[PDB]
C-alpha cells in the first residue's frame, strides 16, 4: 500500500 | 487549520548541486512536544539532529522521507527524548504539503518525518502531524522528482545540507 514505516515498509 | 507558531528552514541539495530551501511552519500550540522535538533537531542543539541527513525514501506522487540521522536507511534516528516517543495528538489531518511523523506502530515517534505532495488521507489517526511547508513547494517538488532506485531510494544524495530555526 503507500505508508510512511521506520524499519520495515510495508505494501 | 492549526496556527503556525515557528517556523524552521531546511537548505537542500541533490547530488551536491544547491537546490533550494524549504520553510515549514510548525503547530506549536497544538502538539508542543512534537514540535520542540522537530525544532531542537533542526538546531541541533543537544549535539546531533537533522543536518547533513538525507531523504533516504522518496515516492513521486506520495512524500518525501527522511530525518534518520543515525543509520541513513530509514530504520534509525532519535527523539531528543530518548529514542522513541508518544504520540502527542492524532485528529490533526494530513493535506498537501503536511510535516508528519514516521512511525512504526502507535507511540514511536523518533526523528524520522515526512512531507506529502498529494492528498494522503489513509494516513490520518495513524501519524502525527506536526507542520506544513510554508515557503519552497517548488524545491519539495524537486526533490520528489529525483530519480530513485531500489525501495525508493534517490540515486544522488538528497541532503539537508544546512538547517535551523527562523
Amino acid at each position: 500500500x503507500l505508508l510512511v514505516t521506520a524499519g520495515l515498509v510495508l505494501a | 487549520m492549526p496556527v503556525v507558531t515557528d517556523k524552521v528552514y531546511f537548505d537542500i541539495t541533490i547530488g551536491d548541486e544547491p537546490v533550494g530551501r524549504v520553510v515549514i511552519g510548525l503547530f506549536g500550540n497544538d502538539v508542543p512536544k512534537t514540535v520542540e522535538n522537530f525544532k531542537q533537531l533542526a538546531s541541533g542543539e543537544n549535539g546531533f539532529g537533522y543536518k547533513g541527513s538525507i531523504f533516504h525514501r522518496v515516492i513521486r506522487n506520495f512524500m518525501i522521507q527522511g530525518g534518520d540521522f543515525t543509520n541513513f536507511d530509514g530504520t534509525g534516528g532519535k527523539s531528543i527524548y530518548g529514542t522513541r516517543f508518544d504520540d502527542e495528538n492524532l485528529k490533526i489531518k494530513h493535506f498537501v504539503g503536511a510535516v508528519s511523523m514516521a512511525n512504526a506502530g502507535p507511540n514511536s515517534n523518533g526523528s524520522q518525518f515526512f512531507v506529502t505532495t498529494a492528498p494522503t488521507p489513509w494516513l490520518d489517526g495513524r501519524h502525527v502531524v506536526f507542520g506544513k511547508v510554508v515557503e519552497g513547494m517548488d524545491v519539495v517538488k524537486k526533490v520528489e522528482n529525483t530519480k530513485t532506485g531500489l525501495n525508493d531510494k534517490p540515486k544522488k544524495a538528497v541532503k539537508i545540507n544546512d538547517c535551523g530555526v527562523l
